[PDB]
């Protein structure tokens, strides 16, 4: 899970 | 009403729909293996309901899917156990069905 | 004929319309923006999903801010008279009101203004859908138990  | 010819014009901002992945001010989550939470969910709900439901109802199902089925996992406490709600912004003036006839 | 209602967009034009997917994965090093791992999964899923809805899908990868603006301008000036709707999907880094080209940001308002009722006459009265996978800031939602 990564953020944009 | 003082201008029956009002219907002769529509607002230049009318008939837009903005399907945002996340609420104003918020990060948006993307999984490196599965794709983004929002797009995953959007495609799933379009596949299941585009021949059945009006678009705002499809996007509401997307909101529920993202809100309920996803939660971040991170070794960083700041980014761990977080949630997301998408944000439907409609200037549409009619119902939208992808099917016809 | 009998009684008529006008509550739904006409979606039986010869074509559903364009679905433009802008898939920005790799960013110029000088921007300091990370590679968006997983975005190709999104782009492929969208292409298939909108294909099955009978949209004319165009996938574009790793566009600069200048390329994004020129693409939107060009697409807005196409003949949409036989098309029911228009769809644009943006997959990128972003901030509130902004999406990133590979070399820097674009105001979302600049992109969508090309399709205003007064600037894109073949889409006047037709639904214009913008689907935006991008951050809108840096807040995190801690959730609440149910």
């Amino acid at each position: 899970d990564e953020v944009d | 009403v003082d201008d029956d010819m009002a219907c002769h014009k529509i607002p230049v901002e009318a008939d837009f729909l903005y399907a945002y992945s996340t609420a104003p001010g918020y990060y948006s989550w993307r999984n490196s293996k599965d794709g983004s939470w929002f797009i995953q969910s959007l495609c799933a709900m379009l596949k299941q309901y585009a021949d059945k439901l009006e678009f705002m109802h499809i996007l509401t199902r997307v909101n529920r899917k993202v809100a309920t089925e996803f939660e971040s996992f991170s070794f960083d406490a700041t980014f761990h156990a977080k949630k997301q709600i998408p944000c439907i912004v409609s200037m549409l003036t009619k119902e939208l069905y992808f099917y016809h006839h | 004929s009998g009684i008529s209602l006008d509550n739904s967009y006409k979606m039986d034009y010869p074509e559903m319309g364009l679905c433009i997917i802008i898939n920005n994965k790799n960013f110029h090093k000088s921007t300091g923006m990370t590679s968006r791992s997983g975005t190709d999964v999104d782009a492929a899923n969208l292409r298939e999903t909108f294909r099955n809805l009978k949209y004319e899908v165009r996938n574009k990868n790793d566009l600069t801010r200048e390329e994004i603006v020129e693409l939107m301008r060009d697409v807005s000036k196409e003949d949409h008279s036989k098309r029911s709707s228009f769809v644009c999907v943006l997959l990128s880094h972003g901030e509130e009101g902004i999406i990133f080209g590979t070399n820097g940001p674009v105001d979302l308002k600049k992109i969508t203004n090309f399709f205003r009722g007064d600037r894109c006459r073949y889409l006047t009265g037709k639904p214009k859908l913008f689907i935006i996978q991008a951050c809108r800031g840096t807040e995190l939602d801690c959730g609440i138990e149910t």
